[PDB]
Formats: C-alpha cells, sequence, structure tokens
C-alpha cells in the first residue's frame, strides 16, 4: 500500500516568516491545509500545503544555495546525487566546481521553490 | 559577525 497521511514523510517546506525552502519532515496536520514541519536543523513551524514539497529530491539542473561545515554559504546548480549509509547528498556545481553537499545543506531560494509548488505541492 | 544566510545561522 501507499505511505501514511503526510505526517512522517521527509519533504521540503517554506519557513513561514516569508523565507526560503528548507528540508524537513511533516510532524502533524495543524488544520485546514497547514502541516507542522520539523526542519532538519531542529526547528519547527506551521506551513500551508501549497508551501510543502513531497516529491522533491532536489532536481538536477536546478539552482540552489549550498552550505559547508566551515559555515561558508553561496549558490550554484545541482549536477549529481549520492547516498551514504542512510542519508542523501547533492553534487552542486558552484563557482564552476562540482562539490558534494548534504540534503539539508542544499537549500532552495523562494523563486526556485515556487517552480516546484506547482508539481510537488501538498495543496 | 557571521558568514551565513537568512535563518540557518542556528546555534551550531
Amino acid at each position: 500500500g501507499h505511505m501514511n497521511s503526510f505526517v512522517g514523510l521527509r519533504v521540503v517546506a517554506k519557513w513561514s516568516s516569508n523565507g526560503y525552502f528548507y528540508s524537513g519532515k511533516i510532524t502533524r496536520d495543524v488544520g485546514a491545509g497547514k502541516y507542522k514541519l520539523l526542519f532538519d536543523d531542529g526547528y519547527e513551524c506551521d506551513v500551508l500545503g501549497k508551501d510543502i514539497l513531497l516529491c522533491d529530491p532536489i532536481p538536477l539542473d536546478t539552482e540552489v544555495t549550498a552550505l559547508s561545515e566551515d559555515e561558508y554559504f553561496s549558490a550554484g546548480v545541482v549536477k549529481g546525487h549520492r547516498k551514504e549509509s542512510g542519508e542523501l547528498y547533492y553534487s552542486i556545481e558552484k563557482e564552476g566546481q562540482r562539490k558534494w553537499y548534504k540534503r539539508m545543506a542544499v537549500i532552495l531560494s523562494l523563486e526556485q521553490g515556487n517552480r516546484l509548488r506547482e508539481q510537488y505541492g501538498l495543496g | 559577525s557571521t558568514s551565513r544566510h537568512k535563518k540557518l545561522m542556528f546555534k551550531t
């Protein structure tokens, strides 16, 4: 059979303070189309169904921001995928360099995330 | 000072 009622699925969502799109899990259906989202950094907010993306392994050739363990932040384009023991990775071509970043280290600018709401949106 | 974007300048 199919997966359960959103609550438990790994997805990507818009942080509600008119921000960008960050990876997380649905924790609960808040109501009326809002679902509570635990972002992978440990944060939680309510997000409307349109603003949550559940068929979103970050598409290659899409533009994204990338973050390093030494705290650096810049933007580039997905051009590969990796799996490591139980987690997911993305090769980002950033400043002309194909560099491996984490699921949660690859963050979607709001205008990128819009192009995904249409196809991947819960709403 | 810091080196990170909008919200992800979290405690770690």
